[PDB]
């Protein structure tokens, strides 16, 4: 039954890809949805067996790469973290397949699309279930490939081709880092097996020669692995591909670049916590990176005009909260927040997709508005998702976000202080852009085209069902899973996660914090909502500045153009390599 | 035959191969002829092979041999793909092609598979040799392994750029307007290459089991401890 | 506040190393109940309250201890 | 899509490969200022020395700080 | 479009509406189930559960590898 | 209606490997290379799939594994 | 579905009728804006922008400057497949 | 109209043939001298010195003399 | 919409006074009434 | 023709090899190289067997692995220092 | 008789 | 739908309106209930073991 | 003539400049009621100079107006999704005409 979980989406993708000419759109929609849904049901059973039953499963198929001590194998590991990720991936994938059945119903090429969705699901399952670094690397590259294939699904569009190539190249830079880390792991421990490495990780103290420098081997390995995490989770270094990945169809944005694949870096840090716990330097680096990323994405998202762009920058900021939770040695909280984000962000992407479908593919919020009454169900879904995302009390996002902020406050270190400040201000920024989206899309007097209003329609049933299920999740999953995952002294994770005693801060965060510290998230969120209301409804001239002041205009541009990060990178790095390839290597030599 | 000289010249070989991988990959990036792109790719792959074999351990030599065989399959298949295109259209210039996915989907799929194999995608035969060579190099010199792992980034870049400029996009009917997908002979020709690539990629044990004793004795020759 | 749970009991109950503190003799029943009740939050409420009160007291004692040390930092400063 | 443009002039050497209102070095300067914000925040956190104002003593585990349970010599 | 009706693909091309798609879908579902039977048997044979579950679980019906790794000193 | 009304493609679009079908009732004429290549492929499958699984395992790893077991046994049982 | 010439005529003439200088008595589907209706060519630019919003089109700037009459706008809108 | 062969464009073929005959354009300029000095000589020497030092740093980490090379 | 240009554009926007396209801020908290009433009924029930 | 069974080799190092001057008995030199290779594979196979013990102790003992695997971890890490042809010479 | 036992013997003969 | 000077707006499906109203009503009730149950604890007035 | 054409080319520049300035006024305003005033104010800039007759001065004003547009231009202008640069542009295009598919290629005979 455990092999069926992993290989059912592969079977569905194979039938849709190799025999889609016999099934057509309808057959391929059914075949693929059934296989992923059955995998989801078996995943729920595995969660009952492994996490609730406290009975981990180990399955070894065959050796993959056996060369002396090098021991990469086709092996599967099912512990608590694994089944948590299994539920997230399979459930969101089943819902997204069901949604796509109706969302892509008028697209000419739906069978290829469904085959790609299923192959992505299979590679993600291979990623989260691997019992060694090499099977994990196979899953890493496979989800990279499927993401590339789905981003340029509309192959005639030049923007999509550029976006897909950019995503693959940024991910390869992370894969470089990840592969170097794996090489270091094998060199230090003479194995790539997770169980062996985690059993041995506390012993080594030796120094290594890396690029003519003497460094601590464990620290070097952990930083190299974190580079791959930075790639896959769109952190500060390698973040620019995520907003451009919105070129793919909306279901791809919901499933791939918001719920499952974009969180692979967080999952890998959590799975390797028994190794990362013996590198304080790497944890400091991770803390800083996650914090910087949350602030970067939050400030960039407040001026975006495209719905999908706003929701993608949200994802990037939320991924930063999850990375610094890991960097302050609180992995259970980061995984809890990952599971919580997979409900609200998937609800938000699918609700936005419903709006865009209803508005004849209009995506600019400046041509929307006055839509609350025309799309009641979609508006309600977007409200629920937004309230859960901003951390409205007792909703799903409230139970993890504020615990991360309280833990950062309790980390009495330089990087802990840095993360507390940045996450606190990012809360205000995210409240602002969430309510700005709600107000511009649904509540302001309409700025749309009459031809769009006169052709509107709300969700067909294969679209509304997943929206309802995700709304229910975004209301209740946090409260329902809080004690299990982060309850004081819980044994739910067993040996999947490791926190050394010296790093344990959860009690002191729940007990030694001034009551004020716990309220700043509500207060900043309220202030951001109020500022959004004033900017987007009672402001009739706070836009003259951007047309009369050079400094205010450049700042508007700075923030709308993502801090000029893509411009600077392309101007000084990509152009440099491209010019070398012709002018030096080829023409001078 | 000359283990002491082999030791003395190892930094020299490492430097030459690392320079070749970076410079030739970057030259590949700026080539405008199909066959010229596939031919330059082979220079980067063979110099990775040399790094592996001069690492002088099991991972290094095993990976060098496996990558030699895998390259022999993959580059041959890529030349066959370009030849399929040239036999019909009689041009090697990339600019004339484009949008071929809509007229030659079978060729497009096979071409994509061998493009992935040329990027050392895990699951393909070339990844086994590539990663085993990086393992062998890292245990001797971490800098040379670091320079050699840059190939993962550059080879992806040129392989995907080639594939998307040939197969993706729109047709250009002012250059090409008449098309034919693969006939039975071409499909059959491609089948054993696909089978071999997947077979070595997923279960390289059949090859490595027959090689270990010879590789081990090569690695040990000249020393008695 | 003296240690009650032995090493053998904590190992048999499989307590995460960071929850092997003075309050583990109450963590053991709480985790048994949590596992028996599928970790539902409206369940195990007495066990959880007792354990959390113990942990809160531990933190409070370490807060009072730090309050004493910080009022001797000042003694040193005003005598220098 | 519509009608691909067929060249009527000689192509340049770098035509295989061929961000509008801001300059190149100006964009570099704005981004450097943005990153200098993070640097200044880090230096401010250093100056804050939050580690020196922690309101609790460090935790002390039983059994010699769990020496044996953490892999030490029994 | 117009020329794409003369282009053969495995996935069926644009707007693929095979006449017998229901029967073909049923045949594909029967094939996937038949293929899944040996996979399930191999998985049950290969699964290793070192720990007895707290309550009875479905895998106990078909998997007989519960509590077998206790003597890890003899592992090879 | 897309689920209850059957599709319109009586026959698929295109021809597999772009060969026009033979005249009704007739069979496709095999090209000269087909039979030798197919027989070679069958013989390749048979030779590899049988001989590889039938040849003795003489790998150094397998011989050394059995040697390693008995040396750990001879040293464990004895002191 | 496409829009019928009649529908285009009606909605274009309604757009032109809303202009304050234009008197809603001499707007036929063949009137010229700077000859019959007494308008400056910046008014024409505004009317063309209004027609653009009315049918959700993005006319290229070269072609927008050519539209100077009701008939010219009517033919552009009915010949555009995305109107 | 007739044929699968591509309809050649004169400018595209001129561009391609110019690419194939670049060696006739090399002139030994100041820029070329700098580019060959930096990338053809200096950078390989720097990489070689890096690789050798890496081995020497390993040598001294193992309490061994510097390995002679070349 | 004082100038001729703004006046023309405001005249064209008359349809934006559509009854169910406008005053959407009153629809911003759907179910706020039913939820509060249900909470009140539950609270009264809890008294007994 | 080959008899059924695992390959058979001499347990002992060849008699005729002089470590002082190894290029003196060429036949003995070749035999000594093969014997050393076989001995090195026996050490690799020993480290692999010790790794299976750690793997299973981690898995079986869970959070108690630090105290339960300690001796197995020490044995495995000692066998891996100077194993095969990796980062250690002899 | 059995395919594989014959195949075992034949391979041994060829070696 | 209702037509106002050219632009026609279609009324939404009844079950869509009902589902949106009800799910939001459920959310508002859940927030109120949770606030009453465990809001004094987050405010810090009291502790969960108090009693 | 020539003075008529030279004056006509200037007129085109002014009419296109005004069209682009007006479309951008909507990008910075978003709400309709703010657009009304902003459009009225832009129209007043052009009207103040509407009556100039000197041709060199017209050229200088045109160049200044283009430079102003290019500096204060909205970084992220709105585009109709199917227009060039739009979010739907070149998605599922109709196939080109004139494409022939050949059968029975590369036979041994
Ligand atoms: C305190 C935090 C300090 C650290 C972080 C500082 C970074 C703050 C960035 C401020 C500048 C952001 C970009 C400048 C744009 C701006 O601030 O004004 C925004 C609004 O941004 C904010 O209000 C700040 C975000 C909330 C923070 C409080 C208005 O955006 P418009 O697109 O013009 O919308 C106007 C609507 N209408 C055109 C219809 C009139
Ligand atoms: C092992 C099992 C893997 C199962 C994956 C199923 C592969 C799907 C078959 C290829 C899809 C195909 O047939 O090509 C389509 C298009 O061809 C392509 O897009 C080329 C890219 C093919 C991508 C296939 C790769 C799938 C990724 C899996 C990688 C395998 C793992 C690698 C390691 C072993 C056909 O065109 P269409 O029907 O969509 O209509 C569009 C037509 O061209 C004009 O309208
Ligand atoms: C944003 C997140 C970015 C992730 C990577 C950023 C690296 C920052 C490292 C700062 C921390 C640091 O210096 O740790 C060092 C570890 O070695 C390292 O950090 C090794 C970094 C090498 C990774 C770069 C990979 C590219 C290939 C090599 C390039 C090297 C040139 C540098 C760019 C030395 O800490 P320690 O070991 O002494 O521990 C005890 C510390 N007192
Ligand atoms: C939740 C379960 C799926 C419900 C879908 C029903 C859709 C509907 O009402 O049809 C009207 C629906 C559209 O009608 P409208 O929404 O009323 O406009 O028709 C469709 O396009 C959907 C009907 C077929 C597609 C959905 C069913 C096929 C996938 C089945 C996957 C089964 C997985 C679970 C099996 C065990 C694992
Ligand atoms: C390290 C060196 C970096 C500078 C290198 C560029 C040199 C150069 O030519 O620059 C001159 C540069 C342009 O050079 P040009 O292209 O030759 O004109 O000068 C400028 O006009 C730009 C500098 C002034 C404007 C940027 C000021 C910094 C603003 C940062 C705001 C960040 C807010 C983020 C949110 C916080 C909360
Ligand atoms: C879809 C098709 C994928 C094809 C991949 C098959 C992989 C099967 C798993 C591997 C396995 O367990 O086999 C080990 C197995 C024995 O494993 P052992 O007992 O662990 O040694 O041997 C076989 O069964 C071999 C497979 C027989 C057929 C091989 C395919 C031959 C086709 C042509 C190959 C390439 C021709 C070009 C020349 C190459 C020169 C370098
Ligand atoms: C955000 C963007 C920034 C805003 C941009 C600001 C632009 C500057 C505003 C002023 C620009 C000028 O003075 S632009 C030049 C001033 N105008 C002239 O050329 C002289 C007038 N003569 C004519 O040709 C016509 O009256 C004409 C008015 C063209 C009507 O054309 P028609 O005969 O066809 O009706």
């Amino acid at each position: 039954m455990y092999l069926l979980i992993v290989f059912l989406p592969l079977l569905g993708s194979s039938v849709a890809g190799f025999f889609g000419r016999f099934l057509g759109s309808e057959g391929s929609a059914i075949m693929t949805t059934t296989c992923v849904s059955f995998s989801s049901i078996l995943s729920l059973i595995a969660f009952y067996e492994v996490a609730l039953g406290a009975s981990a499963c180990y399955l070894r198929i065959a050796p993959w790469i056996s060369s002396e001590m090098f021991d990469a194998s086709w092996g599967f590991l099912f512990d608590s973290l694994t089944v948590v990720m299994l539920i997230v991936v399979t459930f969101i994938s089943s819902l997204v397949h069901l949604y796509s059945i109706s969302y892509m119903s008028e697209d000419p090429h739906s069978p290829r699309f469904m085959c790609y969705l299923s192959i992505f699901t299979f590679f993600m399952l291979m990623l989260v279930t691997g019992d060694n670094f090499l099977q994990l690397f196979l899953g890493w590259e496979g989800v990279g490939l499927a993401s590339y294939l789905l981003i340029h699904f509309w192959f005639t569009r030049l923007q999509a081709d550029k976006a897909a190539i950019k995503a693959m190249l940024v991910n390869r830079v992370g894969d470089f880092g990840l592969a170097l880390g794996i090489l270091g792991c094998f060199t230090l421990f003479q194995t790539v097996d997770f169980s062996t490495i985690f059993a041995c990780a506390s012993v080594p103290r030796n120094s290594w020669i890396f690029c003519n420098m003497r460094l601590n081997a464990i620290s070097l390995i952990c930083i190299l692995l974190f580079i791959g995490a930075v790639g896959k989770s769109a952190q500060i270094g390698l973040h620019t591909w995520l907003p451009d990945a919105m070129e793919g169809p909306t279901p791809v944005s919901a499933l791939i670049h918001a719920a499952t694949m974009v969180t692979a870096g967080v999952f890998m840090i959590a799975r390797c916590s028994p190794l990362f716990e013996y590198s304080p330097t790497a944890l400091i680096v991770i803390t800083f990176a996650g914090a910087m990323t949350s602030f970067l994405a939050a400030t960039t998202g407040i001026l975006q005009n495209d719905l999908k762009r706003v929701i993608a920058y949200s994802t990037c900021s939320q991924l930063g909260y999850m990375i610094f939770a890991c960097g302050i040695s609180n992995y259970s909280v980061s995984v809890f927040h990952l599971m919580n984000h997979a409900f609200f962000k998937a609800l938000l992407f699918l609700s936005a997709g419903s709006v865009i479908h209803a508005m004849s593919d209009e995506q600019d919020m400046r041509k929307m508005g006055g839509l609350a009454s025309s799309f009641p169900l979609t508006y309600a879904m977007m409200l629920i998702g937004s309230l859960s995302l901003i951390g409205f009390p007792f909703l799903t996002g409230f139970y993890s976000k504020d615990v991360i902020l309280e833990l950062a406050y309790t980390k009495y270190t330089i990087s802990g202080n840095f993360a507390f400040w940045l996450g606190s201000v990012s809360v205000l920024f995210t409240s602002y852009y969430s309510f700005r989206l709600l107000f511009l899309t649904f509540l302001v007097p309409t700025n749309s085209f009459g031809r769009d209003i006169s052709r509107c329609h709300d969700a067909p049933i294969p679209m509304a069902i997943p929206l309802i299920l995700l709304a229910l999740g975004s209301l209740f999953v946090g409260y329902l899973a809080k004690d299990m995952m982060i309850g004081l002294g819980t044994n739910f994770w067993a040996n999947s996660l490791l926190v050394l005693p010296k790093n344990e801060i959860l009690a002191e965060s729940e007990f030694a914090a001034p009551t004020i510290i716990k309220l700043i998230p509500i207060l900043f969120s309220t202030l951001g909502a109020f500022v959004a209301y004033n900017v987007n409804l009672v402001a009739d001239q706070f836009q003259r500045a951007f047309q009369t002041s050079t400094f205010c205009n450049r700042l508007y541009s700075f923030f709308n153009k993502r801090w000029f990060f893509d411009q600077v990178l392309n101007d000084f790095l990509v152009r440099s390599f491209l010019r070398f390839g012709y002018e030096v290597s080829f023409e001078a030599l | 035959m000359f283990p002491e000289a082999t030791l003395c010249f190892t930094p020299f070989i490492y430097t030459l191969s690392a320079i070749a991988i970076i410079y030739t990959s970057l030259t590949t990036l700026r080539q405008i002829d199909l066959k010229k792109i596939i031919a330059y790719s082979s220079v980067a792959h063979m110099n990775l092979v040399t790094i592996g074999m001069f690492s002088l351990n099991i991972q290094g030599i095993g990976g060098s041999i496996l990558l030699m065989l895998s390259h022999g399959l993959v580059s041959s298949a890529l030349f066959l793909c370009v030849g399929v295109l040239y036999d019909r259209h009689k041009t090697r210039l990339v600019r004339y092609y484009g949008g071929l996915v809509s007229t030659m989907p079978n060729f497009s799929t096979i071409f994509f598979f061998f493009t992935l194999a040329n990027m050392s995608l895990p699951g393909t035969s070339s990844f086994i040799g590539e990663f085993l060579i990086l393992v062998g190099a890292f245990q001797r010199n971490s800098l040379v392994a670091t320079l050699a792992a840059l190939g993962m980034i550059l080879g992806a870049a040129y392989s995907l750029w080639l594939y998307n400029r040939v197969v993706s996009g729109n047709l250009k009917p002012d250059f090409l307007h008449k098309f034919s997908d693969l006939n039975g002979r071409e499909v059959f020709i491609f089948i054993p290459f696909l089978v071999g690539l997947v077979w070595m990629g997923v279960y390289p044990k059949v090859f490595l089991d027959c090689m270990h004793t010879s590789v081990s004795n090569l690695v040990q020759h000249g020393k008695f401890h | 506040k003296k240690m009650i749970a032995t090493q053998e009991e904590m190992s048999a109950a499989k307590i995460a190393l960071g929850s092997r503190d003075m309050c583990a003799h109450l963590l053991i029943p709480l985790n048994k109940c949590r596992q028996a009740e599928f970790y539902l939050p409206w369940k195990c409420e007495d066990e959880r309250h007792v354990y959390e009160k113990c942990e809160y007291e531990l933190v409070m004692e370490r807060m009072l201890a730090m309050k004493k040390i910080r009022e001797e930092e000042a003694l040193a400063k005003q005598n220098k | 899509v519509g009608k691909h443009i067929v060249p009527d002039k000689p192509l340049s050497v770098n035509d295989e490969l061929m961000a509008d209102t801001v300059g190149k070095y100006e964009a570099l300067a704005w981004l450097s200022g943005g990153l200098g914000f993070f640097v200044g925040l880090g230096l401010l956190a250093v100056l804050n020395d939050k580690a020196s104002k922690v309101p609790f003593t460090p935790r002390v585990y039983p059994y010699d700080n769990l020496r044996v349970e953490l892999g030490g010599e029994p | 479009g117009d020329f794409r009706a003369k282009v053969w693909s495995m996935t069926g091309g644009p707007n693929c509406r095979p006449k017998h798609w229901r029967r073909n879908t049923a045949i594909a579902m029967f094939g996937v189930f038949l293929v899944c039977i040996p996979i399930a048997k191999l998985s049950a044979k290969l699964e290793q559960r070192p720990h007895m579950p707290v309550r009875p679980i479905p895998s106990q019906i078909w998997c007989k590898n519960f509590g077998t790794k206790d003597d890890y000193e003899k592992e090879h | 209606s897309r689920w209850a009304t059957p599709g319109h493609e009586e026959r698929p679009k295109g021809y597999f490997m772009n060969r026009t079908p033979p005249a009704p009732g007739q069979s496709r004429k095999w090209e000269d290379w087909e039979l030798p290549c197919y027989i070679t492929s069958f013989l390749t499958i048979v030779i590899l799939g049988v001989g590889l699984n039938a040849k003795p395992d003489l790998s150094i790893e397998t011989w050394a594994h059995q040697k390693a077991l008995e040396r750990l046994e001879m040293e464990k049982l004895a002191t | 579905d496409h829009l019928s010439r009649e529908a285009v005529v009606d909605r274009v003439l309604d757009v032109v009728k809303s202009f304050p200088k234009v008197d809603p008595s001499k707007v036929t589907p063949e009137v010229h804006f700077q000859n019959d209706l007494g308008l400056d060519s910046l008014d024409t630019v505004e009317i063309v922008m209004a027609i653009e919003e009315e049918f959700k089109l993005e006319i290229p700037d070269k072609e927008a400057d050519k539209i100077d009459s009701c008939s010219l706008a009517i033919e552009y809108v009915y010949n555009h497949p995305m109107s | 109209g007739g044929g699968m062969e591509t309809n050649k464009n004169k400018f595209i073929e001129d561009w391609g043939s110019a690419r194939e005959n670049l060696e006739h354009n090399f002139r030994w300029t100041r820029r070329n001298f700098a580019l060959i000095g930096i990338f053809g000589i200096a950078l390989p020497i720097i990489v070689y010195k890096g690789i050798v030092k890496d081995f020497h740093m390993q040598d001294e980490d193992a309490g061994r003399p510097h390995r002679k090379f070349l | 919409p004082l100038g001729t240009t703004g006046e023309f554009f405001r005249r064209r926007d008359e349809w934006r006074k559509h009854p169910m396209l406008s005053n959407q801020m009153r629809h911003a908290l759907p179910g706020i009434g039913i939820g509060v009433g249900a909470f009140c009924v539950y609270l009264v029930g809890e008294q007994i | 023709g080959r008899k059924k069974g695992l390959p058979e080799f001499e347990e002992s190092a060849p008699d005729g090899f002089d470590p002082e001057n190894p290029y003196k008995d060429p036949v003995a030199m070749v035999e000594m190289r093969e014997h050393i290779v076989r001995e090195k594979w026996i050490q690799i196979e020993k480290a692999k067997i010790l790794r299976e013990k750690v793997k299973w102790c981690y898995r079986v003992e869970g959070v108690n692995h630090y105290q339960k695997c300690r001796h197995l971890v020490q044995q495995y890490l000692d066998s891996t220092r100077g194993v095969g042809w990796g980062k250690d010479h002899r | 008789g059995f395919i594989m036992e014959f195949a075992e013997n034949l391979v041994l003969r060829l070696m | 739908g209702i037509t106002y000077k050219g632009v026609t707006v279609h009324t939404p499906k009844t079950w869509h309106t009902v589902t949106g109203k009800g799910l939001c009503a459920v959310m508002w009730f859940w927030i109120l209930y949770r606030a009453k149950q465990d809001g004094p604890v987050v405010m810090g007035w009291r502790h969960p073991w108090d009693g | 003539a020539a003075y008529f054409a030279r004056r006509a080319a200037q007129k085109e520049r002014v009419r296109i400049l005004y069209r682009r300035a007006l479309k951008d006024t909507l990008n910075w305003a978003v709400h309709r009621h703010i657009f009304y005033r902003d459009a009225s104010d832009l129209r007043e800039k052009f009207n103040v100079n509407q009556d100039v007759e000197d041709v060199d001065r017209i050229d200088k004003l045109i160049a200044h107006g283009e430079a102003e547009y290019n500096k204060w231009r909205h970084p992220d202008p709105y585009i109709v999704p199917w227009a060039p640069g739009g979010s739907k542009f070149c998605r599922n295009p109709t196939p080109p005409a004139g494409i022939e598919i050949v059968y029975n290629y590369g036979l041994e005979d």
